[PDB]
């Protein structure tokens, strides 16, 4: 079956798009065209960011689609069928949802991996780079699989660190150790 | 957001590819949810409601749910045969059965396959599963008797051609046997002639085991009556949709007789099993269920079924389908939804009580709750005359008998009632497989009602009855001939009968 | 103008969903017609569900509906025909001439959804109908423009009681009547048609002082629901527009409740108590409120109610019990006692009985009756074990009187010259009060108990005493 | 087959597979997931589409890792049948748990099977005697019959059945099947031990009873298909061997119960009480696969653990349809101390016809029924007021009935230990005689306790002398 089975909430639509356009081989193209229309949707503020949510007709929904495909003369044709589907199912709220999901599948085709290095505060770039190197060096990142690593600020955790990527994490935090210390001195 | 029937990834992926249903799916469709003997197919965009769909596995399934998604075809098949992703091809016919006269002497399953293997049925037509009941104007008032040859039934709740009377009472307390007796007494006219006095008999057995059915056919063949009987069967094993479909197609078979202007009688054993079947069906078509889990429109189904039997107008001959519904009462609880519903629909109740069977009253009829609303409109005139105060005696007996056990003082007047009452009850009792002619029920009832049995001791009442009949057969066989021929007791007959009773009550 | 085209989307029993043309939804309670091989199926719009997809209830069978089948829109509430030539016709739910004396000669048509009268219009009368039936006259007098209620169980000759009422009051009264049968059996139907053809209340050339709406239980539950509505509009036409008196009869209103209950599930409404529709109260209310005596007409409904297993506690009977003006309970026991009327005197109670409305004498006489019977019931427990032993002489006279009264109430019905074969007896109200007064005074306590049984007035009781004497 | 899938979900023991192939197992096919626990057998029950079947799991699902390899075994699992299944205890899957090593067989037959047709039937009428007096009087067994025992443990469900095995199956020469669904393990071990002791199994010697045992510890799904497995073994005997068969099923409430458990998980709106909407159909299939065909006569015995003795619960109700004799045994009568504890006004047989057991027998039985019903009727009056405040006629009736009740107590032979009274076996011809006498009150003149816990009429007399001493 096609790489990465997500099957989200209306992510079966994304899956469908992925596999259908994967056999067209125009997934990068599709993704790019989808991104371009998604961006111009995001930069369309009245409607589709203020009537992102529906209340429109079938016919009016269709006419909203016609304006959307009026803006782009490069819009593939599988995502023009996807637009049709979304119009017909009268979902537009799962427009960005599908975009994100198709993106995950797409970047799975690309083989880009994602990670996160939550910390209390944002840290040094030297640390970021050393960790990125380390993670790529480690078997955790496979070869032919790229690494995207995002440091995030998670002041919710005070002190400590957690490295996260490929749903496998190493958590060397202060909080857990403090917890354990406390617990053991409540023994 | 929400689940949608087009979520299915194969449908969905075709839509992305700009591929469409292409209208082949106006008459074909691809299975995609199946299991539990219920399928839902995508396609069939033209499809009559209630149509029969020939599954490409080869099964037939009626279609009862039509959704803009997936039309829900209730399979008549078996799961193991069926496979998912199959194509289904529309029969193009709303459910229909072969109907004729050749069904006489045939056990047939729901789809009309002779399961007794008497080979091809000579069916003079096909009919449709639901056929609307004839109009108010298309009825004629009922007046023609139907008799089971059981004195209690005939006397207390007389049945007429084109009536619905509900046999209700505790499960498998030989419930069936009460009905079978009717078939047996219908031997006398059937063997004879007079078409309007012949009731062809259609016994419908739903939910019953093959062994039960086999016993029934054995008894019917033993009493040689299978010839005028039709047995429509849907055994317990056979599909719940087929069980649901079975009464309505039994009705159609009956309607051919009725329509032809001939009179017939349909026994529906057991409608309770129809309800269970419709329950299964409904809950796997996932409509929200009615109280007691039986579907919310169970009444509509049952009501339409029962109202399709009656006596037609003189315009339409006056062929009468007569019905006897039979409802099993679980723990004798009539407050139960299915019993409540049926009670309203039917034109009589023939309440049976289990305790009275053990008490020795067999047939055990709970005569207080047994009613025939139409009543003695169709009752034989002679039998009407004699049994006029039979109700009063029994009703008085019921009250008096209750008091007597609560240790209240008893006078001669109460003991007159007690003596009379005891004899009447004993008079009513009859052994299974013994229907008795009206000509020989009228004397016995005369004797009882005219109080001569009060004298005769309770133990030997059965002896008296047997001997009395023999005596009348020997001597007052002229009297019997007259009762048969004129069906009314003239003054001469009443006097003759009184004298006859006295002579045999004098031993 | 241009019928909104609808395409069926889902046939899910009676519920049939249609997909009307965009930017135009036929309003809730409208009537859609779909031409079908069997007439025109009428679908009553009952919800809007979104994007011009409605959910409607069928009023005729749903066989052979092809998905996406063109649906014309009539554009408004199911409109029957009304007129004075609707009298003596059998008219089905969607207003078809099932009279079978050919097409009804329409004057006007009216919708079957109409808002009940306002508080201001309603004017409360206080006049007494009398049926000549002893139990009714003494213990629960009926009142002009009333809402009489025949609560009782299964087959207590419910129809038979109504037939007796039709025999007496309807034939007598000059007003119109409307006979409405909701889920009546076709056996009962044929009898009613024949019976009122025979009594000439339906005169086949002559004028008819009754109209018929025979609703058959084989008709879909949805259609069964709006049999009632149809009947109401005919009555409204009489009450208002013809400005005459009416004398509505509906049978059986448990079927009306039941019908709504069935389609409740299909409408997707969460089951309420004992599986009844959650809209039970308001639906009952619309029916009951529609029937009233306005500044204009006056309508006397007699509504049969089937009380499952005589559980009046059952919420559907209990709700109806409140809404009806002049309750009468007919219990099984009384039938079994052989007393026909089956009216249970203790449980039949009408607030029309007053010492002003029927005067002090009538009231006092009835008060004595009520006490006598209630005592008798109380004494039943003592009599059961102890017998007539601990009882006083006074108690013994009361017991004897109660038995005499019990069987004095017994009176044969004219329509039970077939179901009992005894000539019917109707005794005028004043005469009944007098005759009962005598009994209570004990002026006829020398008369045998069975010489009160199943006979009319005092003259008759005395005559049956003479008969027994001989 | 190289048709494989992965485990998408493990929602209870109703695992869901995702067949990644475009070839899909058919419904009622069987799949094996190979585990370090051995194998797990699953059986396809739904296709949910998108190439995801939903499968009943015959064994426990502890430890399953999602995505694990599924491999398709294909079709209903086929158990192994033969004479080499005689005297073997086989697991649900079929593995011999009596450890006589792998059962070699000729024919392996699919667990699911279709029930014999209406054409293929044979109507029995032959009385089969039990030697239990109450049974003989009220509702005698019949060869090929389907007899049923209602009432839960609280009658000692097993104890009644054990007596039947002891009596009937020592005189039965044909094959015999005990299939015990949800049978409490120690009791099953006892049965196996007893059978070997009574030589009906001999593990060096011959056997002529075969065993299928499903313990109540077994996961619900396993319990659901224990019955179907047993029915296959039975079909081989009934059909292929042709030899007459006995069959015992204990407990078929557990069969229903197992179904009721799976139903919710399967995705069904549960019908009344909680039973599966497919309760009737499921009951239908099982009970029409035990019929007496022209190929063979199989006497079947069904044991229903009536939940709290509510017969109104739908599962006991649906059992009544498929039985030709019933012997409902009541907790009340158990409290009265009567073993056998069979309720006498709640027993029935189609074989109680007067042309079957003879008019004299029927008349005798009739009088008992009437007498006992009177006795039950006057229970109210008796409790509220004394028996000396009953009618003269009635006090005799009551006294007779009190004797009849005690008379029905027959010492049990298999519960000879438990009762502590040496068992009895009383001939049917003898039974008719004994009751005839009692009804004529011939020997009624001696203690009611003399009628208590004894065999034949002669025994009552002797024990009266014993009591007199």
């Amino acid at each position: 079956p096609p790489p990465v089975r997500l099957f989200g909430v209306e992510g079966t639509y994304a899956t469908a798009l992925y596999q259908a356009a994967a056999k067209n081989s125009s997934i990068d193209a599709a993704f790019q065209s989808l991104q371009k229309v998604e961006s111009t949707v995001k930069k369309n503020p009245k409607l589709g960011h203020l009537l992102l949510n529906p209340a429109l007709s079938l016919k009016d929904r269709n006419s909203v689609i016609d304006a959307i495909v009026e803006t782009h003369k490069n819009l593939d044709g599988y995502v023009v069928n996807l637009l049709k589907v979304l119009s017909e199912n009268n979902r537009l709220g799962c427009f960005e949802k599908i975009a994100s999901d198709f993106g995950v599948l797409n970047d799975a085709h690309n083989g880009l991996l994602k990670g996160t290095v939550t910390s209390a505060e944002p840290l040094d770039p030297k640390s970021f780079k050393r960790i990125e190197k380390a993670l790529s060096a480690s078997k955790l990142v496979g070869q032919g699989k790229s690494l995207k690593l995002e440091n995030v600020v998670k002041p919710e955790i005070k002190g400590g660190l957690i490295v996260e990527l490929g749903d496998k994490t190493v958590d060397l935090s202060i909080s857990t150790k403090i917890q354990k210390l406390n617990k053991v001195l409540e023994d | 957001t929400k689940a949608q029937p087009t979520e299915v990834s194969s449908i969905l992926e075709e839509r992305i590819k700009g591929v469409s249903d292409e209208a082949n799916l106006n008459e074909t469709g691809r299975v995609l949810a199946v299991g539990d003997g219920i399928a839902r197919v995508f396609g069939l965009n033209n499809i009559q409601a209630e149509e029969l769909v020939e599954f490409s596995s080869g099964v037939k399934g009626m279609a009862l749910n039509l959704e803009p998604g997936q039309v829900g075809i209730v399979l008549f098949g078996s799961d193991r045969l069926v496979k998912e992703g199959e194509l289904v091809k529309r029969t193009g016919n709303i459910v229909d059965v072969p109907v004729g006269p050749g069904l006489l002497g045939r056990v047939v399953d729901a789809l009309g396959n002779p399961i007794d293997g008497k080979g091809p049925i000579d069916a003079a037509g096909r009919s449709r599963a639901q056929v609307k009941a004839p109009g108010i104007l298309p009825r004629r008032s009922v007046h023609e008797p139907v008799q089971t040859g059981l004195k209690a039934v005939d006397a207390l709740v007389p049945i007429g051609r084109g009536q619905r009377e509900l046999i209700i009472g505790d499960r498998q307390t030989g419930k069936t046997a009460v009905a079978l007796d009717t078939i047996l007494n219908q031997k006398r006219w059937n063997n004879g002639s007079d078409e309007s006095k012949k009731l062809y008999c259609v016994y419908v057995a739903v939910g019953q085991k093959r062994s039960t059915v086999a016993q029934l056919v054995q008894t019917l063949e033993q009493h040689d009556a299978m010839k005028y009987s039709i047995i429509v069967a849907a055994t317990a094993s056979e599909a719940a949709p087929l069980q649901y479909l079975a009464p309505f197609t039994a009705a159609s078979i009956g309607e051919w007789f009725r329509d032809n202007g001939k009179h017939a009688l349909i026994v529906y054993d057991d409608l309770s099993k129809q309800a269970v079947a419709y329950r299964q069906l409904s809950l796997l078509l996932r409509r929200p269920p009615g109280r007691e889990a039986y579907p919310g429109d169970v009444f509509y189904l049952h009501s339409r079924l029962l109202e399709r039997a009656a006596k037609l107008s003189e315009k339409e001959g006056s062929g009468s389908l007569t019905a006897l519904p039979v409802i099993e009462t679980q723990g004798g609880d009539v407050s139960a939804y299915i019993p409540t519903n049926v009670i309203s629909i039917t034109d009589g109740q023939i309440f049976l009580e289990a305790e009275l069977f053990y008490k020795g009253i067999r047939p055990a009829i709970n005569v207080g709750l047994s009613v025939s609303r139409v009543g003695s409109a169709a009752q034989v005139k002679a039998l009407k005359q004699v049994a006029g105060s039979l109700k009063l005696f029994l009703a008085q007996y019921r009250e008096v008998a209750a008091f007597a056990q609560f240790g209240s003082d008893l006078d001669a007047s109460t003991k007159q009632t007690l003596v009379r009452g005891e004899r009447l009850t004993q008079l009513l009792k009859q052994n299974q497989y013994s229907p008795l002619a009206t000509e020989e029920q009228v004397p016995l009832i005369y004797a009882g009602v005219n109080g001569h049995l009060d004298g005769i001791e309770l133990s030997r009442i059965g002896e008296f009855e047997s001997s009395f009949l023999s005596y009348l057969k020997s001597n007052h066989n002229e009297l019997l001939t007259e009762i048969r021929e004129k069906g009314e007791l003239s003054k001469e007959l009443l006097a003759s009968l009184k004298s006859a009773t006295e002579s045999f009550v004098a031993t | 103008s241009t019928p909104i085209t609808g395409k069926v989307t889902a046939v899910i029993g009676a519920i049939v969903d249609v997909h009307f043309e965009q930017s135009e939804l036929p309003a809730i309670l409208n009537a859609l017609e779909i031409k079908t091989p069997q007439g025109k199926l009428v679908l009553e719009v009952a919800q809007h569900l979104g994007e011009n997809t409605v959910r409607t209830i069928a009023m005729d069978g749903t066989e052979g509906l092809v998905r996406g089948e063109k649906v014309l829109d009539t554009g408004g509430p199911i409109s029957v025909p009304v007129g004075r030539e609707t009298l003596g016709r059998i008219i089905n739910v969607i207003g078809e001439p099932i009279d079978e004396r050919g097409p009804i000669k329409s004057k006007l048509r009216k919708p079957i959804h109409a808002d009940p009268p306002s508080f201001a219009e309603q004017s409360t009368s206080a006049e007494i109908l009398e049926t000549g039936i002893k139990v009714v006259d003494l213990l629960a007098p009926y009142a002009r423009g009333g809402k009489i209620g025949l609560f009782g169980g299964a087959g207590v000759g419910k129809t038979v009681f109504i037939q007796e009422l039709i025999n007496n009051i309807a034939k007598a009264h000059g007003g119109f009547s409307v006979f409405t049968g909701v889920g009546e059996r076709t056996r009962e139907g044929n009898d009613l048609y024949r019976e009122m053809k025979e009594t000439g209340v339906i005169n086949l050339e002559g004028e008819s002082k009754v109209a018929l709406v025979f609703g058959q239980m084989n008709e879909p539950p949805g259609a069964r629901a709006r049999v009632a509505l149809t009947g109401l509009t005919i009555a409204e036409y009489f009450r208002d527009e013809e400005g005459q008196d009416v004398l509505l009869f509906i049978d059986n209103i448990f079927r009306f409740t039941q019908a709504g209950s069935e389609v409740s599930a299909l409408l997707g409404r969460i089951p309420s108590a004992v599986g009844y529709q959650p809209t039970l109260a308001t639906d009952m209310g619309l029916l009951q409120e529609r029937i009233t005596t306005t500044k204009k007409g006056s309508v006397t409904s007699v509504q049969a109610v089937y009380v499952p297993a005589d559980d009046l506690t059952d919420p559907a009977p209990a709700t109806t019990f409140a809404h009806l003006d002049a309750t009468t309970v007919l219990s099984r026991g009384i039938s079994e006692l052989g007393i026909y009327p089956a009216v249970d005197p203790l449980d039949s109670k009408s607030r029309l009985l007053d010492a002003a409305v029927v005067g002090q004498e009538h009231y006092d006489v009835a008060s004595k009756v009520q006490e006598t019977l209630q005592t008798y019931k109380s004494l039943q427990d003592i009599i059961a074990i102890l017998g007539m032993d601990e009882l006083s002489e006074q108690d013994k006279l009361t017991v004897e009187r109660a038995r005499k009264i019990q069987r004095f109430l017994s009176q044969p019905f004219a329509v039970a010259e077939v179901f009992t074969g005894i000539p019917g007896k109707l005794v005028r109200l004043k005469d009944t009060v007098a005759s009962f007064k005598a009994v209570l005074e004990g002026k006829y306590d020398n008369i045998p108990e069975h010489a009160f049984y199943m006979v009319g007035g005092i003259e008759d009781v005395v005559a049956k005493a003479e008969k027994l004497a001989a």
